[PDB]
């Protein structure tokens, strides 16, 4: 129990410090240190094993000095940790081969071979030496740093009289090899005491790469000089380093390999010595080997950084990095460890904090270029959270700061963070966003310029939709800052749309449209994605397609870009089209030599076996590539892009999915397989559409909409890409466009491919989508298609007109509606309810709607009151009192719940409200996503009625979650119009939390005037205004303070005149006469204007 | 009853199977209502409650007639609720967990005091018995700490007694019975109804007294005093060897044994709870369950299962044999000093049963006292872990030192003997 108090280095250490103990040939101290470790271990919540593996490298790497002795005590260790002497034997042969062969000539190696293969009927040759051959890596490595063997010679009798089997003396040229050159350089122990013993061991590996990598043909054995470290002249130093950068890549692809370890090969031993090999690689070697393989130690130490025993050795490894580094590139990995830093500032002790404390004083002493200008969000990050405590420490920084804050716009470098992909710098964007538009409330002057704030709101919106089904928590407090935005007036405010550009048009056939796709793959998408990978491996995959990219675009083996050969014109204005930030991380692996092949077990799989019974991202990776490993053969150069999606999310293969099977389509005449994969993949698309869609829940369903979104992208690419090469073709090759009779075969074969899987089911698996002007556009292309003249008309308009009454549309909706559709009377008077007449359709739909016949016609009611506000007429409706309750588990009464909550929650009535949740409480199993929500609504209202503070905080939350995760859809496709249904009901869910948040009235009219300036940015459509007034009315109700009631008349005289001024003077005095109970002096002035607009001009 | 109350659990097969963690996407919007899961909670506790109550009152009747109530449908029955009941990949109910020992207790008890032993015992597989023991085993490995009984935590490791089902039930008075302001407030007590009334679940918890806490740990060392119990049963069960008396009651048991003395050694003495002495009678009974296993049953303590505790068996019997020193107590003076350091509670105890509640505790005519400065000092010292009794010194002198298997060679035993004296 001193090891309990301890952690990760002196817990590491003071373990150690129990086995010596327990090997003391004391027989009391063995027993009990027995049951010490092994209740040590129970307690911890761990096996002996995996309490003592972190130090098994350690602990019988001397013993294989004296296997042969100590049998007993490696009997002792092998009893305590439960398993055989074999199986930690073959797990752990990394660390005691390189000691057990180089030693004394008596060898125990005969008994590591006679435990490593069991019997010696077995026979120990073979397996000795292959097993001297699995590990010769780390045997040329202490070879070559704890002996000093310079001499190949002595390699090669030192291996050959432990194994005369052993082939050729050593195995030919791998000295040189990347992993012999990492595991020399795993071996640098370093701490803040340089000693002249951690001098040595740096001099002696400094001096063994020396001798591999810069003459190696010339000094294969003529190498005892290079023992000696001040013989090294300056005619050898630079060609050292220019073999050392042609060479360091490949070491850090080892150390990448050999931290994210997938199989559990290992514990964190190797990646603290991993860790030291970074670290060895930052002080010694030159500053261009280590701006260029920048991006391979950023995911080497977040891996660090993530795993928790190794995390000091990486933050004291990034001390290392930070000050060996300029300040501007420095910016593309600050921001992936700042945000660590202050998102896991919780947990970190005394010498963790301590060694932060040392990173961020040196941070902002003597790189303040970075933090100051070159990115302002780093400092006012770290001056946001106040735990921390950053300007207490210098003072004069604090003069920097109560500046930096103004002078920077912050709002689009919350744009381009919230885009990354770490779950923790998309945390702390958040966690800043939600304190920063809390200060530009109460500031007053947040801009909405008709820099933008609809911006961070589409980066949002976005970051929501890209969450739905990981970390609910995040979709949360990203849907709380949408709250906390708002409505945005539908008007003046709107998204990105590059719809109209470039538009993603590119021939795969020419070279000089190819080579802009790939740039344009690099310049957008590769280059981020090489930045903000997660685990190292996707990295290196993502650095070896676009290096390939370059070496198709004829850039990467010959070499130009020193500027000393100049004669490259064609090259450098080539170049030129990367920007910056990305031609500063694509300049280093020009050159390099990622080669990731790995090929053979790969099984194509015939099409129509399904893959959705696993997920969306399953489907679309496996299907993405099962078409372009089946139809690119190498040489087209979207060859090399399959090694990127075997560890995709599915954005890239959703990407690359349209360009790879138009590729398909224009093979021709059918005759290779590569039309009988396209025979394939039609059907594969009639798998996706004729399917079952019911009896799955709102998941499957979720991935059937993203599996029909992925190949609608193809059919719209197919149509763009097929219409652009008609525009071209007709612009450059002559004018008159019919030509040669063959490309005209490839141009139908995209449209048999836009006429297979037709139209009438396009649009019916569409509509369902939410995509309603996509399904508007299928059913119009299968109204004038299919022969119109004839009776189709009937089952094509009964959602026709569903695509126009929330496409926002109304105009054509009454065009269709009395146009030939004028069969049924009732269809006529559905056409009352959005031409100024609608309240002499609701009392039709209310005779109608009492035939209890129909569900739907209900439903029609309901859905038509809802729509022109009559809440107090739905709360009142017969179709839920029976008597006084409702019915049973709902197959379509949830429709008619969710507008019954809905209308519950906008007139405040704690009674009525507080006995519909009596019924929805009895229910059994909710499943319906659009109840909940108002249903968390109406139990936030319940508890703020009961001066309940942080339980309606729990229900807005709770509220918060489901938008943030169901209901919320992606940002840069949909309308504005579509979303601020949505965002009405945010900006009513944050305003609730806001009037909550007070205990008094001082603050309480502070909260009002606040909640009127977000009546400003709110448009001046009459929908949200009633809605918000309507809500914060509901509050004033429910909390029965004298100032709530003082607020309440005020909500109701705006209610008022915003209803008269809206056409609406129907609920205009049925809002004033609350302010006559009241007795207001201004309701005189405001029945005056409502006697003018109903048409009395004397009264 | 019976068979009708175990299929009646069958039939209620989700109860005893949630998950141990859900997803996390597993949202919690959700009406959030808990009076259906407070009615089959209430089903399941009872109709455990039920299992017990039908054996003991068939425990009751004359020891000839127990044929009547056994056969293979009572046991195949009781074998699927008894796996049922004692989870391994589930949330544990600890209310079913105490009345499905009690179940096998009240088995073994019979078993141990009918005459014709031979009909349940060979209406009993070995594959019946080998799956309850394993189940046992590993309940007994569970830990039992006050400030997370409570608590929603790692699985399988602490009994724990959720708080979602807090109340008495039918036998015994288990929790502080939270959940039973519900059960009246599950109808409307004005009003004939058949949906219940609408409780909702997170208005319980609202702090005041962890005495909660120590009263439950009270009853789950009793769980683990009924495990070890059973245990004791069935070795005198199958004296002669079988399947199941087979070695690993080495090894579960002196596991049990040498951590009970670890952590009350390192953590508990002085912590003025009232849970030590029955903390300290479970060490006190299990050394006996090592030792008629070592002095009665021999021959199949198996050599390779011995040694998978040598560590722990002997260091268990040295913890023992270390109080044959005893320059602690060896008086009065200091031992009352030592007691209100370590055992107030229980001097609390005795005067509350003095003053009230014993006949024998008035007018004390100074020889019943003298055996409460007796028994109080041996209470004591059997709390402070230095000077247990003689008989359990004795117990583990003759396993140690005795020559029935060489657990230490001479020059090894000496080394322990050092360690005290000697």
């Amino acid at each position: 129990q001193l090891t309990l108090t301890t952690s990760n280095d002196v817990f590491d250490t003071l373990l150690l410090k129990l086995i010596d103990i327990f090997n003391s040939d004391d027989y009391s101290l063995r027993i009990m240190m027995t049951l010490q470790i092994k209740n040590m271990a129970k307690i911890l919540k761990k096996t002996p094993y995996q309490l003592l593996s972190p130090i098994l490298p350690v602990l019988l790497r001397q013993l294989g000095k004296n296997l042969v002795e100590r049998k007993v005590g490696f009997q002792n260790l092998i009893e305590l940790l439960g398993y055989s002497s074999k199986t930690i034997l073959d797990i752990f042969q990394r660390y005691i081969i390189p000691y057990a062969i180089i030693q004394y000539k008596s060898d125990v190696l005969s008994e590591i071979a006679k435990i490593m293969c069991d019997g010696d009927t077995s026979l120990i040759n073979q397996m000795k030496v292959n097993l001297l051959k699995k590990n010769s890596r780390q045997i040329f490595a202490v070879a070559l740093v704890k002996h000093g063997l310079f001499s190949l010679d002595i390699l090669e009798t030192l291996f050959l009289n432990r194994a005369p089997t052993f082939d050729k003396g050593y195995i030919t040229a791998y000295l040189p090899d990347y992993k012999t050159l990492a595991e020399i350089t795993k071996l640098y122990k370093n701490s803040v005491t340089k000693d002249a013993s951690d001098s040595e061991n740096a001099n002696m590996i400094l001096c063994s790469l020396r001798f591999l990598i810069t003459n190696f043909e010339k000094d294969k054995r003529h190498g005892s000089k290079y023992k000696n470290i001040n013989n090294w002249t300056d005619d050898q130093e630079q060609a050292f380093q220019k073999k050392l950068q042609d060479n360091i890549l490949g070491i850090f692809q080892v150390f990448s390999s050999d931290i994210h370890d997938v199989e559990g090969r290992t514990t964190y031993y190797e990646k603290l010595r991993v860790i030291n090999g970074i670290s060895f690689l930052i002080i010694y070697a030159p500053k261009k080997s280590i701006i260029s393989a920048l991006a391979q130690i950023s995911i080497c130490l977040q891996t660090g950084l993530g795993l928790k025993e190794v995390r000091y050795e990486a933050f004291r490894c990034w001390h290392l990095l930070v000050r060996h580094l300029n300040d501007e590139e420095l910016s593309t990995v600050i921001d992936s460890l700042i945000a660590f830093i202050l998102q896991k500032w919780s947990e970190f002790n005394g010498k963790l904090r301590n060694i932060v404390y040392s990173i961020l004083d040196t941070l902002i002493k003597e790189k303040s270029d970075l933090i100051l200008k070159l990115k302002p969000y780093t400092t006012l990050a770290l001056v946001g959270k106040p735990e921390l405590g950053i300007l207490a420490r210098d003072g004069q920084f604090a003069r920097m700061v109560n500046k930096i804050r103004s002078t920077t716009d912050l709002i689009p470098i919350f744009a381009n963070n919230l885009k990354s992909s770490n779950k923790y710098v998309i945390n702390q964007n958040l966690d800043d966003i939600e304190v920063y538009l809390r200060r530009k409330q109460t500031e007053r002057s947040i801009d909405f310029t008709p820099s933008d704030i609809t911006l961070v709101l589409g980066a949002l919106l976005d970051t929501s939709h890209k969450f739905r089904n990981l970390d609910k928590d995040l979709c949360e407090k990203c849907a709380k800052c949408i709250s906390m935005i708002g409505v945005l007036d539908v008007t003046k405010h709107e998204f990105k749309r590059t719809t109209y550009s470039e538009n993603e048009v590119y021939d795969l056939n020419d070279s000089v449209q190819t080579i802009k796709f790939l740039i344009w793959v690099i310049n957008d998408i590769l280059v981020p994605a090489f930045w903000q990978s997660e685990n190292p491996s996707k990295q290196l995959f993502v650095a070896l397609v676009i290096q390939e990219s370059l070496k198709y675009c004829g850039l990467s083996s010959e070499s130009w870009d020193m500027n000393h050969k100049e004669l490259y014109p064609n090259e450098a204005k080539l170049w030129e089209k990367f920007n910056s930030v990305s031609k500063t991380t694509i300049y280093p692996l020009l050159s390099s030599l990622y080669l990731a092949q790995s090929w053979k077990e790969y099984v194509p799989l015939k099409y129509p076996s399904n893959n959705f019974k696993e997920g969306y991202k399953i489907w679309v990776k496996r299907f993405t590539l099962d078409l372009l490993k089946t139809g690119t053969t190498e040489n087209h150069p979207l060859h090399v892009f399959s090694s990127l999606i075997r560890e995709d999310d599915g954005s890239l293969s959703n990407f690359l999915l349209p360009y790879i099977s138009l590729d398909i389509i224009i093979k021709a005449e059918k005759g290779t397989p590569y039309a009988d994969i396209l025979n394939g993949i039609i059907i594969e698309f009639d798998s996706i559409f004729t399917c079952n869609l019911e009896g799955m829940n709102n998941l499957q369903v979720d991935s059937l909409r993203m599996c029909y979104e992925s190949i609608f992208r193809v059919f719209e690419y197919c149509k763009k890409w097929a219409t652009e090469f008609k525009q071209n073709y007709s612009k450059l090759h002559g004018t008159f466009i019919i030509k040669d009779t063959k490309t005209t075969n490839m141009l139908l074969r995209i449209d048999e491919f836009l006429r297979t899987t037709p139209s009438d089911l396009l649009a019916q698996r569409s509509l369902e989508t939410d995509s309603f002007e996509r399904s508007a556009l299928y059913l119009e292309q299968c109204y004038r298609q299919n022969p119109h003249d004839k009776n189709q008309n009937g089952q094509l308009l009964k959602n026709l007109q569903i695509t126009y009454e929330e496409i926002g549309d109304i105009d054509s909706l009454d065009g269709v509606l009395r146009t030939f559709a004028t069969g049924n009377l009732v269809s006529k008077i559905e056409e009352l309810q959005y031409s100024e007449n609608w309240k002499l359709a609701q009392d039709c739909f209310n005779v109608l709607g009492k035939f209890s016949d129909d569900p739907k016609t209900t439903t029609r009611m309901l859905k038509s009151m809802y729509d022109h506000q009559l809440y107090s007429q739905i709360i009142s409706n017969s179709s839920f009192h029976s008597s006084d309750g409702k019915i049973s588990l709902s197959p379509d009464v949830k429709e008619w719940y969710s507008i019954g909550l809905e209308a519950a929650n906008l007139e405040g009535n704690v009674q009525t409200l507080k006995n519909w949740v009596e019924q929805i409480e009895s229910l059994r199993n909710i499943d319906d996503r659009e109840v909940l929500l108002q249903y968390n609504i109406a139990k936030a209202l319940i508890a703020i009625s009961n001066e309940d503070p942080l339980r309606t905080q729990k229900y807005i939350h709770n509220s918060f979650r489901l938008i943030g995760t169901n209901f919320i859809t992606s940002s840069k496709e949909t309308t504005l119009l579509k979303k601020q249904n949505l965002l009405m009901k945010l900006h009513s869910l944050y305003d609730l939390s806001f009037l909550s948040s007070a205990k008094d009235k001082f603050e309480y009219k502070s909260n009002t005037t606040i909640l009127d300036y977000r009546m400003e940015r709110i448009g001046a459509d009459f929908v949200p205004n009633h809605y918000i007034l309507s809500m914060r009315k509901s509050f004033d109700q429910l909390k029965m303070n004298e100032q709530a009631d003082a607020d309440l008349g005020k909500t109701f005289f705006t209610l008022a005149q915003l209803a008269r001024n809206n056409a609406r003077l129907d609920i205009a005095s049925e809002s004033l006469m609350h302010c006559l109970e009241r007795r207001l002096p201004q309701a005189e002035l405001e029945f005056a204007e409502i006697l003018w607009k109903q048409g009395e001009n004397d009264r | 009853c019976f068979l009708f109350i175990c299929d009646l659990i069958r039939i209620y097969h989700h109860v005893l199977k949630v998950p141990i963690h859900e997803s996390n996407m597993n949202l919690h919007v959700e009406p959030q209502i808990f009076q259906y899961e407070l009615i089959d909670y209430l089903i399941i506790s009872y109709s455990f409650d039920l299992l017990e109550g039908i054996l003991r009152v068939l425990q009751s009747h004359p020891k000839q007639t127990y044929m009547e109530f056994f056969d293979e449908n009572i046991l195949k029955s009781f074998e699927f609720v008894y796996k049922l009941a004692l989870t391994i990949s589930y949330k544990p109910m600890v209310n079913v967990i105490f009345s499905a020992v009690e179940v096998v207790n009240i088995i073994t008890s019979i078993i141990l005091n009918m005459d014709n032993s031979s009909d349940l015992k060979s209406l009993i597989s070995g594959s019946w018995w080998r799956d309850c023991i394993t189940r046992l085993y590993a309940l007994l490995e569970k830990e039992i700490k006050s400030g997370d009984v409570y608590n929603e935590n790692v699985d399988t490791t602490t009994l724990h007694m959720s708080k979602y089902h807090d109340f008495f039930g039918l036998i015994r008075n288990i929790g502080d019975n939270e959940l039973g302001g519900l059960i009246s407030k599950l109808i409307y007590t004005d009003r004939l109804q058949s949906v219940p009334r609408v409780i909702s679940k997170e208005d319980i918890g609202m702090f005041t007294a962890p005495i909660i806490g120590y009263k439950m740990e009270k009853w789950l060392l009793k769980l683990k005093d009924e495990v070890l119990n059973i245990f004791e049963n069935l070795l005198m069960i199958y004296g002669d060897d079988a399947t199941i008396v087979n070695g690993e009651m080495l090894i579960h048991s002196s596991k049990f044994l040498s951590r009970e003395q670890a952590l009350m050694i390192e953590r508990y003495v002085g912590q003025d709870s009232p849970n030590l002495d029955l903390r300290c009678h479970l060490i006190e009974h299990t050394l006996t369950i090592i030792y008629r296993l070592w002095k009665d049953h021999f021959k199949q303590l198996r050599e390779e299962q011995i040694k998978q505790v040598e560590s722990q068996l002997i260091m268990s019997l040295w913890r023992f044999l270390v109080c044959q020193t005893e320059t602690v107590t060896a008086n009065e003076r200091e031992m009352r000093d030592h007691r209100h350091l370590v055992d107030s509670l229980h001097d609390l105890t005795i005067k509350d049963q003095a003053s009230y509640y014993e006949d024998a505790f008035e007018d004390l005519p100074e020889y019943i006292e003298e055996e409460l400065k007796m028994q109080l000092n041996k209470r004591t010292g059997r709390i402070m872990q230095v000077k247990y009794d003689e008989k359990f010194q004795e117990m583990a002198r003759t396993i140690l030192e005795s020559k029935s298997f060489d657990l230490t060679t001479l020059e090894e035993a000496d080394s322990l003997y050092i360690s005290m004296g000697l």
